[PDB]
């Protein structure tokens, strides 16, 4: 696990790396989407015609 | 210098940039919210001044550049947005 | 101090009539006619108004001539029948205007102290482009720049009367174009809405870098009132918007989720009527 991947024993402590992304502010990507939907709504309220 | 990104501007930024002391940017920027050069507020659980900018002048042509550019971007999301809406709802459109 | 013009929908007849009143002979390509109106507070009305013979010659582009007894007589013989209309001004149509219309505006402030211009256009109609007016104003120029005129634009909007509507709706009769939409008026409301939109866009652009090169020069007017257009727009950014656009977005689904519940009742009872009454003939027409 040390030749392969990391598992780095140094002075009696492994490290394993990690870390993590934020996204809560996108309302760009429900913005398209759901403009999509709701005129996909509008659309089937009308049209067997 | 900053454009709208991040106004949110903390108190070292002003303190190195005006060179004046951390016990009168408060003072500081209440006589520019006196005289009417901007019209933002003060926050000071986190320290940062938050801004809205309200007072414009003159500009080079180095900022025209980049305006256009912005602007070059402006045209270019709506006139693809009214395609997206222009091919979906044509067959109501009428 | 303007704050805007009301222009009832008979004036501009008049004006489309009188661009054919000449058109069979004339060469002239402008036509230039006495507007007049009710000035009533501050919002300014035009009710009727008449047109006047006026030529131009495009050598020196500054020879003009008013029949200034045409115009004594015509508005004395409508105040004799109607003592409620006035002068407030002019018009004239062309889009690209001829520089005698400061010649023509400080003469006929005699007659009118708030006077003012108005420009229609008859031939570019196809988009969306309403009547124009401007005002006569005399200032220097801005501080330290050499004197001018500089009209200055008042916006305009578009009123009638109660038979001058009513009269309006018998005359089309085309589409007709009815009260609140049935959700296919309403999108190209706003699909039309931003075609007008971009058309405004490509046009500060293409005034933009025709400054940005040099060719003409600049005027800082439009710098400032270009760029609190661009740090005045918001930003979508955390607990403002994406909060607050939720509660509203999940809170108009709600009432669309009765639409799906309701209809699909409505027309499962239109089926079972019709079911029971199908199977009820077949088994007793024989």
């Amino acid at each position: 696990y040390a030749k392969k991947r990391g598992w780095v024993l140094g002075p009696n402590n492994y490290y394993s790396f990690a870390s993590q992304q934020q996204k809560p502010e996108d309302t760009t990507i429900p913005s398209t989407e759901l403009a999509k939907q709701v005129i996909e709504y509008a659309r089937q309220l009308e049209m067997i015609v | 210098t900053r454009p709208a990104n991040h106004r949110q501007l903390t108190f070292e930024e002003i303190a190195k940039s005006a060179k004046i002391t951390v016990n009168e940017v408060e003072l500081l920027v209440m006589k520019a919210l006196s005289v009417g050069l901007v019209k933002g507020s003060i926050d000071e659980v986190d320290k940062r001044v938050h801004m809205t900018w309200v007072q414009p002048r003159v500009l080079d042509l180095q900022q025209i550049k980049g305006m256009k550019d912005r602007l070059e971007f402006w045209c270019t999301d709506v006139k693809s947005m009214e395609m997206l809406v222009e091919h979906q709802a044509h067959d109501i459109l009428t | 101090a303007v704050q805007k013009v009301v222009v009832h929908p008979l004036v501009l007849l008049s004006v489309v009539d009188h661009f054919n009143r000449i058109g069979k002979v004339g060469n002239q390509k402008r036509v230039v006619g006495v507007l007049l109106g009710s000035w009533q507070k501050k919002v300014l009305d035009v009710s009727n108004s008449f047109a006047v013979p006026f030529d131009e010659d495009d050598k020196d582009d500054s020879v003009w001539f008013l029949d200034h007894d045409y115009l004594e007589n015509m508005y004395g013989m409508f105040k004799k029948v109607n003592a409620r209309e006035r002068i407030v001004g002019w018009y004239h149509t062309g889009p690209k205007l001829h520089k005698n219309d400061i010649a023509i505006n400080e003469l006929m402030k005699r007659y009118c102290p708030n006077s003012v211009l108005v420009i229609i256009d008859v031939k570019p109609k196809d988009l969306g482009l309403p009547t124009e007016a401007y005002i006569s104003v005399e200032e220097v120029h801005d501080d330290g720049t050499p004197t001018s005129k500089t009209f200055e634009h008042v916006t305009s909007e578009i009123g009638a009367e109660e038979a001058e509507e009513v009269g309006v709706e018998h005359l089309l009769r085309d589409i007709k174009d009815t009260t609140v939409g049935t959700l296919s008026q309403r999108i190209t409301n706003q699909v039309h809405g931003l075609k007008g939109l971009n058309s405004k866009l490509l046009d500060i652009r293409s005034y933009l870098e025709k400054v940005a090169t040099g060719k003409l020069p600049i005027n800082h007017q439009i710098i400032y009132q270009l760029q609190d257009v661009f740090n005045l727009l918001p930003d979508v950014s955390l607990q403002e918007f994406v909060k607050a656009f939720y509660l509203k977005t999940n809170d108009q689904m709600v009432v669309v989720y009765l639409a799906s519940l309701i209809r699909s009742v409505v027309a499962l009872h239109n089926l079972i009527n019709n079911k029971i009454a199908n199977r009820d003939a077949e088994k007793k027409e024989g």
